[PDB]
């Protein structure tokens, strides 16, 4: 039908520019050469790749990429397997889902992370996983945990009671059942959870930029952030817009790749 | 026995997720609420007494308080509502449209993997005059980040942006769900393309809506990148986390600092209890 | 409304067509019955007519109008689906309101249509129950008082009585007759059940692999099978069938020959021989030549068998037995019959009602 | 091996790396200076700092802090001061060839916690082309600007107008030119309308403010503008004057050598033409730069910062940055050795000439080469002599963000009322009560 | 495996019980089928037999030992749901595997088992194809593959066979019973088809509200049905009951007169006297008065009616009739019939077959 195609025709293109406008103003923020990157034109002129190469000059942006990289993946795979484990209790066994494990569970997400900083980082001085991945990641799953269990929970929840009880009739041990009838059924809530995750640990400032000092640790959100410029106090604009079009690259591949899953 | 077997099992099978929680996030927790009832300040750490509630207090009577949390409940409530109401929208075009949809759900999730620092230089560049792309759209001389109720219409949209898709996410995920012989069902019963989102689609995916609508809220309250890079502190319009990061990072006065964290957790619980207790839905159900 | 299906198909890929050419007229008020084997594209045809699967190729008309890209609640049908699809979220009452408020009728006027019909559906009254408290037996019940309330300008039912008791099979049946000539309304109605079809029937229509066999009234079809499928699928037990050689004044049956009636020994004369035929009898017009009067014994032909086994139903027994050389066995005996396992029995048959087919074409010579 | 842990802001690194590897051959390896990174983020810093010293950290050593921490990190006892030194040497290469007002600006109940480093000073910037001399007043560059306003030409001025600290050191360089002075010396009092005297200064710096702020054809954006902004503005030509620190000169000739900048072309020139290195940063030859920084002097200029009273020369107030030993240390003879190596005449000449920071040691203003890469120096000289300083108190943190939040937004000022709101307000922050805005 | 209940109940929160206090042994390789009205506690026991569902009083057990509290796997009976549960991301061809592949069998063994149950229930080729494709009694005859493979310590089966066309039913019972058989395994079957009660049942079971009213082979419950509700539940047309007075040789009819047989009508004297009789005979033993002969006339009892209506099935015809007088109608006669459409008619019935019924407690009083 014309009709049918038109419309999804026009619709598509409507929000495919809706969502990356701000984006390509990103993208002529760091083409710009730093004579024009203030004139006040969507569509560059006379672009350089100046910007690109003064960040990529020296490992100090790279080595950062490479931590976030490894910080990033090990939070997810990590935090949907034990929110994965915990949100499968809540949802079908009988006494997990007791209404204080929801209760701690919202209590790590409803509380500020501004408070939490001080007391963190005077622990991770004494047990000496202080500015490195452990002492990064072990927080990151803390406050990454509410979400995943949460979220699966309310995906677990909802796959049909006659499934279980087949699962059942049909000899499979609990674990079994999981593997081969629920996950199968569940894997949007799955793949939901490891994209929010990942995205969550991806971006994250208020306990990188604490819990940590030294190219052993530092990540991509904070390697961005602290940039130098021909100032203490001048921006460089230029520097900025094009770390952000590199750190984004990982948050496209991983999505394109895990979106194939989300289909009814 | 089953039920005695299927406790033990729970047990196993909550253990490291309880843990885990507890033993990182039990003492900070403990002793952000200790500091909470004393003098404590960072620099003189020797030099500190219990005050009993007198932080409390002193926080609650201020109009700063009030100014800050004013504004920080009326940019979630009006940020919130449009963020639902697009997220369905975005969720529906993202699971019907015909068009190759791996293009869609990639460039739709791409602004929620943009850095918050970059986004927020990002609209503020963008709405300075003579200099921002869309700012020269405006009559002369107009510089809408420097008056109250204009700077606080581009925070919104500076939000929404940056996080309709999250709840167009999750709201995608929990609508792959419905049977569609239950659409369909409808459809042949002459339920029209709006009449059955309200009374089929909708109901059927509730208890997934509330992770949405819950998560988001929780996060909107404790705004902080998008109103202090993008008009830092001006003409009023600051958000309760950054009346809180200005009275600990920037003055020390932590005996402060804790309190002013601990009534904005307090603040979140009664949206978080209102939320599970107005659906029934919810996870312990 | 009429409803006009022309040359209409479905076909999906490994391309396979589920149905094939289906080409008919329903008049208004018309009770049709569909029958065939499962999977031979009933629902198929339904969901085409619903408008729930898009025709591949051929056109679908109504009251006068083609519909092909019309959706499902433009052209105003109400349909029972194969699965008694239910909703959550919406207890018994309000579940059976939902088409009523979709038409904005007034609230009052729904109420009372909803107890009206929770009577004559047996549901009890209206319950206030969530589906998921109700057996298969009940959710059946409830998915009937959806399209019960509504009046359509045609009923689509896809088995709505098979998940019922015996007694509420034959009363909702009841219930439905009666509402559907009482709302005058065109009717497609599908069952695997044909002691359910020549009842309801106005007309019954069977298909076979995606095409029409037959179409007619339930007389018309018992009477006058189209070919050797259609006289295997209806009535219980089905139809008797021997191999045999045509004779020029009848037929040399494995038994016997039987003369053919003069007037169908003439229709043979008319007729294109076969290399061979296959006779169809009915198990019921095979009889113990002591329980017919000599009227009958005048022209029936007689011969005998040894009783292997026998099952009972009180008015009637169906004789097992079995017979040397291939096939193209059961005898439908009368109360009165005297048999006993292993005897040697003398039968007989009403030779006027040996139908008669092609062997190598299946197609019936007997019908006109 | 002895290595004492040289903590610097995040911008600074490829000064003091370098500075850190020269000592690190000169001191005859009984020890070794280590560069360590704080965040950018001066308000960061701080924090990072702060957690360290409250925790015991031993690999705290030698710390870079901003001009305006010295009496916190005094009164906290986290800076020893250089009366404690065991080699009794500190204070010493402090004081004997110093600049008064960075010598002054370290100490805090006059006992030097922190030997300065850094130093740097604001300046007034001006379109040479559009006006026959620089103004010496207020009420002259807002002539200046009213006249260009009716002519048709630039009409805004450039400033620190934003809530941000930089309106506090304007606020402050008004009101200590006008001859007031925010607290009492020893910080305990408020000081801003005690005498009249000292309300006329601060209602008159007030009034300045308003005025610059209200103009005709002043900046719409004024309530809005900081260093980055007050550069542009006049890079694209659209303010006529600008006040900002020295490092806009070379900002503008690379700009130039751009093209971003319409009065100035240098873009077209065949020598310039290839000035900038692969990295697109300008790295001329000295006749590169001779021709760029000549045909800047034909269009744009510099000079002394303007007066609040008739003939009378500005008291800037100063940025900089003060080294300090943390009372954490364990290596504190050693530390303070590191210190004197680090302010030696051959490392403040690098860190000005290569890393572009003004020296705080005066025998450099002698030096043609530290000339040659400052022409300002003359001014710059004259201002760190007679300097303003920020109000060195323990609460400063709370002072300065309630100050800048009564002020901000420039528009509503009016004088008598806000010298009223001030002196309230600044009490409240030197009582300790109340959250800070 | 035996398996015992012992006074089982299951009561759900209004609490209201789906199964009042059942209680049988069943014997190892027993065939029982369960039957009744909707929703009268079917499924809820076979729930509780399986452990799907916990007894809320009284006990259960297996093997001569208690099971109440024990898991479904510690049972391993298998079950066919009447929802027809399948696993929709898997093909048919590992949703048939599945118990095997829980069972860890090795792969050429497990893909023969699948090869040998496909052609055990003559189902299809290995169509590999994902549920969701399928028809409907694709699906149900898919979901028998799961139970059929396995060979359990029991079966359990909720109207495996509803589904589908009588012509695969025929042949899948069949397979059924010979699989029971050949396995010697005990069975609980279920269905709303009393036709298939009385040929797969060993024992047949009707239940009414979660209460059992009857147990015994098809022919007792048929033949000697205990109460007025069992009398009423299996054969076809259903059976014709009156209310009659005693008389000192047997019962005055409304409308006629039998002598009993002497052993009846001394039951009626162990028996105490109810205030009126009900008196019960099946359509199938009602002839026409034509139909006695010389032997017949003798054993026979006669009385005259109108029809009310006559209709046919050629085998049978259902003459319907109204008496003067209420009822507790219709006649199962011969196809050698004469009768016409609303004929008057003299009517036979064999005074041996009537049964009679306590007006005030509902029990047979023939039964015996
Ligand atoms: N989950 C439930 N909630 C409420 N009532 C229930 C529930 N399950 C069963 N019942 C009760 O049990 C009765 C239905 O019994 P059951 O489920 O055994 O029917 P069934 O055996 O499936 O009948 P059929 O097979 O003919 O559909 C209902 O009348 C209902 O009151
Ligand atoms: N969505 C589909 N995709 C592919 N093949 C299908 C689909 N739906 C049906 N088929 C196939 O086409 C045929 C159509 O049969 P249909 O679904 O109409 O069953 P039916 O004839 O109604 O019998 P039943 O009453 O058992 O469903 C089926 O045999 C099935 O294998
Ligand atoms: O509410 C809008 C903001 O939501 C996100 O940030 C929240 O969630 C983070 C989790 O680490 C917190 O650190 C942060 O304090 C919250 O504000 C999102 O990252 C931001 O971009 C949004 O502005
Ligand atoms: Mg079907
Ligand atoms: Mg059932």
């Amino acid at each position: 039908d014309a009709r049918r195609a038109t419309w999804w025709s026009v619709v598509n293109i409507l929000v495919i520019v809706y969502a990356l406008i701000p984006v390509l103003w990103i993208l002529s923020l760091s083409l710009k050469p730093t004579s024009s990157v203030k004139d006040g034109k969507l569509i560059p002129t006379e672009i350089t790749f100046a910007n690109y190469k003064a960040i990529f000059s020296g490992d100090a942006f790279t080595s950062a990429l490479f931590n976030s990289i490894g910080i990033g993946l090990i939070t997810t795979i990590i935090a949907v397997v034990i929110g994965g484990m915990a949100a499968y209790a809540v949802a079908r066994l009988q006494f997990p889902g007791k209404q204080l494990l929801i209760g701690v569970a919202l209590l790590i997400a409803m509380f500020p992370h501004i408070s939490l900083v001080t007391p963190i980082f005077n622990m991770w001085r004494g047990i000496g996983l202080f500015d490195t991945w452990p002492g990064l990641i072990i927080p990151y799953i803390t406050f990454a945990l509410p979400l995943a269990i949460y979220t699966l929970s309310a995906f677990f929840r909802e796959i049909p009671w006659d499934l279980e009880k087949a699962a059942k009739m049909d000899g499979a041990t609990p674990a079994q059942a999981f593997r081969k009838v629920i996950a199968p059924l569940a894997a949007p809530g799955i793949v939901t959870a490891a994209i929010l995750v990942f995205i969550f640990a991806w971006n994250d400032l208020l306990l990188a930029l604490s819990l940590t000092a030294t190219q052993r640790a530092i990540t991509a959100p904070v390697a961005i952030a602290n940039f130098t410029g021909s100032s203490q106090f001048e921006e460089p604009t230029g520097s900025i817009a094009a770390g952000a079009m590199v750190i984004t690259i990982p948050i496209i591949i991983f999505v394109l790749i895990f979106q194939r899953r989300i289909v009814a | 026995d089953d039920k005695k077997s299927e406790r033990r099992l729970a047990f196993w099978l909550i253990a490291p997720a309880v843990l885990l929680m507890l033993a990182v996030t039990a003492y900070p927790i403990g002793y952000a609420v200790w500091l909470s009832l004393q003098r404590y300040n960072l620099a003189e750490p020797h030099d500190t007494e219990f005050i009993g509630l007198a932080n409390y207090v002193t926080v609650l009577t201020d109009g700063y308080w009030w100014t800050a949390f004013a504004v920080t409940l009326g940019i979630t409530v009006v940020s919130v509502a449009i963020e639902f109401a697009l997220g369905l929208a975005l969720a529906l075009v993202m699971h019907r449209t015909i068009f190759g949809k791996g293009a869609v759900r990639t460039a739709i999730l791409i602004p929620y993997g943009i850095v918050t620092v970059a986004a927020s230089y990002s609209w503020y560049y963008a709405w300075t005059p003579g200099t921002g792309y869309l700012a020269n759209l405006l009559p002369e001389g107009s510089a809408p980040l420097t008056d109250q109720l204009p700077s606080l219409a581009i925070v919104v949209l500076a939000e929404v942006w940056k996080t309709t898709p999250f709840m167009a996410l999750l709201l995608l995920a929990g609508l792959a769900l419905v049977p569609q012989d239950l659409l369909n069902a409808a459809q042949v019963d002459g339920a029209g393309p709006w009449k059955r989102l309200t009374k089929v689609i909708l109901p059927m995916i509730k208890p997934a809506i509330l992770v949405a609508l819950l998560f988001r809220t929780l996060d909107a309250f404790r705004i902080f990148d998008n109103i202090y890079i993008l008009t830092g502190g001006s003409n009023d319009t600051g958000s309760v986390s950054i009346l809180g990061y200005d009275n600990l990072f920037k003055a020390f006065n932590v005996g402060l600092g804790s309190a002013i964290s601990v009534l904005i957790f307090l603040s979140v619980a009664i949206i978080a209890f209102i939320y599970i207790k107005i659906f029934g839905a919810a996870a312990p159900g | 409304a009429e409803i006009v299906l022309d040359r209409v198909t479905k076909s999906y890929p490994d391309v396979r067509a589920a149905v094939k050419e289906f080409s008919m007229t329903i008049a208004d008020g018309e009770f049709i019955i569909l029958v065939g084997p499962s999977g031979c594209g009933k629902s198929t045809t339904l969901n085409m007519i619903a408008g729930l699967e898009e025709i591949t190729s051929g056109e679908l008309r109504i009251g006068g109008e083609r519909v092909n890209e019309k959706a499902p609640k433009d052209r105003d049908i109400a349909m029972v689906f194969q699965s008694y699809a239910l909703y959550p979220h919406m207890t018994v009452r309000q579940n059976i309101a939902f088409p009523l408020t979709l038409a904005k009728v007034p609230k009052a006027e729904i109420a009372a249509k909803v107890e009206e019909t929770a009577k004559i559906l047996d549901l009890s009254e209206l319950l206030d129950r969530k589906p998921g408290q109700l057996s298969g037996g009940q959710r059946q019940r409830v998915a009937m008082g959806r399209a019960i309330v509504r009046s359509p300008k045609a009923f689509l039912m896809d088995q709505p009585l098979s998940n019922l008791d015996a007694k509420l099979r034959v009363q909702m049946r009841a219930e439905i007759s009666r509402l559907q000539d009482r709302l005058g309304t065109t009717t497609v109605y599908v069952t695997h059940d044909q002691t359910e079809a020549m009842t309801l029937g106005d007309r019954v229509v069977v298909m076979l692999a995606g095409e029409v066999q037959q179409i007619g009234t339930p007389d018309e079809l018992y009477s006058s099978p189209a070919n050797l499928f259609v006289a295997g699928f209806i009535g219980s037990p089905a139809m008797n069938f021997f191999p045999a050689t045509r004779t020029d004044v009848g037929v040399r049956l494995p038994f016997g020959e039987v003369t053919l009636t003069p007037h169908m020994l003439d229709l043979l004369d008319k007729q294109a021989r076969p290399e061979n035929i296959i006779v169809g009898i009915r198990p019921e017009h095979i009889e113990d030549s002591a329980l017919l009067d000599g009227y009958a014994r005048i022209r029936a032909l007689t011969f005998s068998v040894r009783a292997d086994i026998v099952e009972s139903l009180g008015a009637d027994k169906y004789v097992h037995f079995t017979t040397e050389g291939a096939g193209a066995f059961i005898a439908r005996v009368s109360a009165d019959s005297r048999v006993r396992t292993g005897e040697q029995i003398e039968l007989a048959i009403d030779t006027t009602k040996l139908s008669i087919f092609d062997a190598a074409t299946g197609l019936n010579l007997t019908r006109d | 091996g002895i290595v004492i842990n040289y903590y610097t802001p995040a911008n600074e690194e490829a000064t003091f790396k370098a500075v850190a590897n020269r000592c690190n051959e000169q001191l005859g390896g009984r020890f070794q200076i280590a560069q360590r990174n704080l965040p950018k983020g001066a308000d960061d810093q701080r924090l990072q700092l702060a957690r360290r010293l409250t925790g015991n950290d031993k690999s705290l050593d030698v710390m870079a802090l901003d001009v305006v921490w010295t009496a916190e990190f005094a009164e906290a006892g986290w800076a020893v001061p250089l009366s404690e030194d065991p080699a009794g040497l500190a204070e010493a290469d402090a004081t004997e060839n110093t600049l008064p007002g960075p010598l002054e600006t370290a100490r805090w109940q006059d006992e030097l916690y922190a030997a300065p480093i850094t130093t740097n000073t604001q300046l007034l910037w001006y379109r040479a082309d559009l006006m026959p001399a620089p103004p010496t007043t207020w009420d002259g560059m807002l002539d200046e600007a009213n006249r260009l306003y009716r002519e048709g030409g630039p009409s805004w001025i450039a400033v620190q107008g934003k809530q941000y600290e930089g309106m506090v050191v304007w606020f402050n360089t008004l009101l200590q030119s006008a001859g007031g002075q925010v607290l009492s010396d020893d910080g305990q009092r408020v000081t801003l309308t005690d005498t009249p005297e000292h309300r006329a200064a601060t209602v008159k710096a007030l009034r300045i403010i308003k005025s610059v702020a209200t103009a005709p054809g002043a900046d719409p954006s004024i309530t809005q503008t900081d260093e980055n902004t007050a550069r542009l503005a006049l890079e694209q030509g659209k303010a006529a004057l600008e006040v900002n620190w020295p490092y806009v000169l070379p900002s503008l000739l690379e700009n130039a050598v751009k093209g971003g900048v319409s009065f100035l072309p240098l873009d077209g020139d065949p020598a310039l033409q290839g000035s900038i290195n692969d990295v697109g940063t300008f790295s001329p030859t000295d006749e590169q730069f001779d021709i760029a920084f000549d045909a800047s002097k034909k269009v744009f200029g510099f000079a002394p910062y303007p007066g609040v009273n008739p003939d009378e020369p500005a008291r800037v107030t100063l940025g900089g940055l003060n080294l300090a030993v943390a009372s954490t240390s364990q290596h504190k003879a050693e530390a303070f050795e590191a210190i004197r190596c680090l302010r030696n005449v051959e490392n403040q000449r690098y860190t000005s000439i290569e890393g572009g920071l003004p020296a705080v040691r005066t025998s450099l203003y002698d030096d043609p080469a530290f000339q040659k890469k400052y022409p300002q120096y003359e001014i710059i000289r004259q201002q760190l002599t007679n300097a303003a300083v920020r109000p060195a108190t323990p609460v400063y943190q709370a002072v300065s963000t309630r100050m800048s939040a009564t002020l901000a937004p420039i528009s509503d000022i009016d004088p008598e009322r806000t010298a009223d709101e001030l002196t309230e307000a600044v009490q409240k922050a030197i009582d300790g009560k109340g959250l800070i805005p």
